[PDB]
């Protein structure tokens, strides 16, 4: 219960069916964390809301990760990698700057 | 015995449903209610066999016993 | 029930940092057991790529000194006709005894080993 | 020293694997 | 813990060298349903059926001579970049004693 | 203070005389320093594979002996706390003997098919509160098909330090205690299983004795 779950992306993916055809589906992605260096993504999708939310919560609390953080302000150094297509360009700044980045990254 | 149940169904329980399952067949559920695997562990786990994680440990244990008897017989000689 | 994603490698550090966080309230039991006896090659999750180009694997081919002795014995005379057990360690028979005698007579020869080879062959055959 | 595996001159070498024209044109 | 060099040198599998036309004697490691997988050290065991000439003496702890032929049995087929092993040997049987 | 079980027996190496149960000679006499063909050799298996004898790999005896010592010590100290050890052997080469040894000891085996999650989804097919195995000793991780046992991924997905009698055809990628050795010879597996039986039996006996003596305090 100490973990604080938050909603991130919710796309209106139209999944096929049979008798009705294209039906609006949702792809849930919850981030399980609670400060101190804990964080964990999620996986799963469905057409409902609370069902997919709790499914993502379960799949996230199952596969968790405690990022070895430094102190309650910043990590250790700047990391730069290329995950397939994305580009990570993080910068380490001291107290007096603020979380200036994507709202999703801000929540993370 | 079944005489009382028959008399009851004949007098104070005549349903009339064509079916044979939904009819009044009140009986002691001590034998009707099926049973399932009771406890599968005790003091700090410890199942009832070494093939517990294989699913259906009873069947695999019986198969292993049959194989042991096969090897013993080999050593000896609907 | 703990961090299990095989992205890092070993689970010891994962469980340690998780317990340090606050999730795992009570430790299991294997903590001290792993702390007392660490492994040799840690299972660091490294990309198990396939050897493509020049990425060779310097694996030496084992070759003992008895190779030439056996080659000569099987070329001059017939092939291995003696019954070899090979179950118990360092078994002995007739061809194995001949190989052992040859190894005992090798080196310390210099002159010519074919002489001793033919001598032992004629002594074993006649 | 001698009881260790040391790559020798690779024995068990078959002569020239001649097909049919070993030496008759 | 004795000498590691001498132990690695003098060993049955290494003493027998490249198994090729070597009459090896051994026992059966496990009774087969209708075969005769006789063991004899080496890297693998031969595979065959019960012979017509005396096929009862073969017991778990007997001594019957073999021939040892091809202890590897492998061949790169079509696209399989690796090998296709069979865990057999296949050798011509001699007899008993 | 009855918590000495987590300090006293763990402050010494080979407390149960594990180094004496076997040795370099015991392995050389069982033909454990052998390996399959070098055709499908794994990348991470090259350091262990010392040399080869005409398409026949040979593993160094010292490395295998050290791996055996470490694995047996870990298994004994885990059984010292009822460490549920799990055996695996789908090759059918010695499933009978492995199961008999597991019966003689307090460990279990999974030498049968891996159905819908036996360790990752053990809450449906079994009870809800069931202590999962904290150690898996892969007796024969190579099944009949050209593919290692899938239980390694399930163990990695549940935080379980697994032991494995790896070989040339194996993939020691996530195994915490890889044990290189031969898997074709019968005497090798016989010695493996005998050592396992003796080690776990002595571990359980010492566990009972020392735990009783400590709780008596
Ligand atoms: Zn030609
Ligand atoms: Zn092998």
């Amino acid at each position: 219960e100490d973990f604080d779950t938050r909603i991130l992306e919710v796309r209106n993916v139209f999944t096929m069916t049979a008798k009705e055809g294209r039906k609006k589906s949702i792809r849930v992605l919850v981030a399980v964390g609670n400060g101190k260096g804990a964080a964990g993504f999620s996986i799963g999708k469905a057409t409902d809301r609370m069902d997919a939310f709790r499914k993502a919560k379960n799949r996230a609390v199952h596969h968790l990760h405690y990022i070895e953080r430094y102190e309650d302000h910043t990590i250790f150094h700047d990391i730069s990698l290329r995950f397939k297509r994305t580009h990570i360009k993080m910068k380490k700044q001291p107290k007096g700057y603020g979380l200036r980045c994507h709202r999703a990254i801000i929540t993370i | 015995t079944q005489e009382d149940i028959d008399r009851a169904i004949a007098y104070l329980f005549p349903s009339g449903l064509f079916e044979k399952r939904a009819r009044p067949v009140m009986k002691h559920p001590e034998q009707i209610f099926p049973r399932q695997r009771a406890i599968q562990w005790g003091e700090d786990g410890r199942p009832f066999h070494y093939l517990f994680y294989t699913g259906k440990q009873s069947y695999y244990s019986l198969m292993h016993d049959v194989y042991g008897m096969l090897l013993n017989l080999e050593k000896h000689q609907r | 029930a703990g961090s299990r994603l095989e992205t890092v490698g070993s689970i010891f550090s994962r469980t340690r940092d998780l317990v340090r966080a606050g999730v795992l309230k009570e430790k299991p039991l294997w903590f001290d057991v792993y702390d007392a006896f660490p492994p040799l090659r840690e299972p660091v999750f490294q990309r198990p790529r396939v050897r493509y180009g020049k990425a060779k694997a310097p694996i030496q081919d084992i070759w003992y000194h008895e190779d030439r002795i056996r080659a000569k014995f099987y070329s001059v005379y017939g092939s291995g006709q003696r019954a070899f057990d090979l179950f118990n360690p360092n078994f002995k028979s007739t061809c194995q005894r001949f190989v052992e005698k040859y190894t005992e007579l090798q080196k310390l020869g210099e002159t010519d080993e074919e002489k001793l080879f033919v001598e032992t062959g004629k002594a074993l055959l006649a | 020293n001698e009881d260790l595996p040391i790559s020798m001159e690779n024995p068990y070498k078959e002569p020239l694997k001649k097909c049919i024209l070993c030496g008759k044109h | 813990v004795e000498s590691f060099a001498s132990m690695l040198r003098h060993s049955p599998l290494t003493q027998m060298g490249p198994a090729k036309d070597k009459l090896v004697i051994g026992r059966i490691f496990h009774i087969v349903e209708n075969d005769l997988y006789i063991d004899f050290g080496g890297k693998f065991h031969c595979v065959c059926r019960r012979p017509e000439v005396d096929g009862e003496k073969y017991q778990k702890g007997t001594r019957v001579r073999l021939r040892l032929l091809d202890l590897e049995l492998t061949s790169r087929f079509l696209g399989a970049t690796t090998d296709t092993t069979v865990l057999e040997a296949n050798a011509v049987l001699l007899g008993i004693q | 203070f009855n918590d000495k079980i987590l300090n006293e027996p763990l402050k010494h190496s080979d407390f149960f005389n594990v180094k004496e149960l076997f040795s370099v000679r015991s392995l050389f006499d069982a033909r454990v320093h052998l390996g399959h063909k070098a055709g499908c050799r794994h990348r991470f298996m090259e350091p262990y594979i010392f040399g080869s004898r005409l398409d026949h790999d040979i593993i160094d005896l010292e490395q295998t002996a050290t791996h055996l010592q470490l694995a047996l010590n870990f298994t004994a100290h885990m059984a010292y706390r009822k460490g549920i050890i799990l055996f695996i052997s789908r090759n059918r080469q010695f499933s009978y003997l492995i199961e008999n040894m597991a019966r003689d000891c307090g460990e279990y085996a999974h030498t049968r098919y891996f159905r819908g999650g036996m360790l990752t989804n053990a809450r449906l097919l079994f009870g809800p509160t069931v202590r999962l195995p904290d150690l898996i000793i892969f007796l024969h991780t190579l099944n009949n098909i050209f593919e290692p046992h899938v239980a390694v991924r399930d163990a990695a997905k549940m935080n379980i330090p697994t032991v494995g009698i790896v070989d040339t055809n194996c993939n020691p990628c996530l195994i915490t205690y890889p044990v290189p050795g031969n898997d074709d010879s019968p005497l090798a597996v016989h010695l493996y299983c005998r050592l396992f039986q003796t080690a776990i039996t002595r571990a359980k006996e010492k566990r009972q004795q020392v735990e009783a003596l400590y709780r008596l305090q």
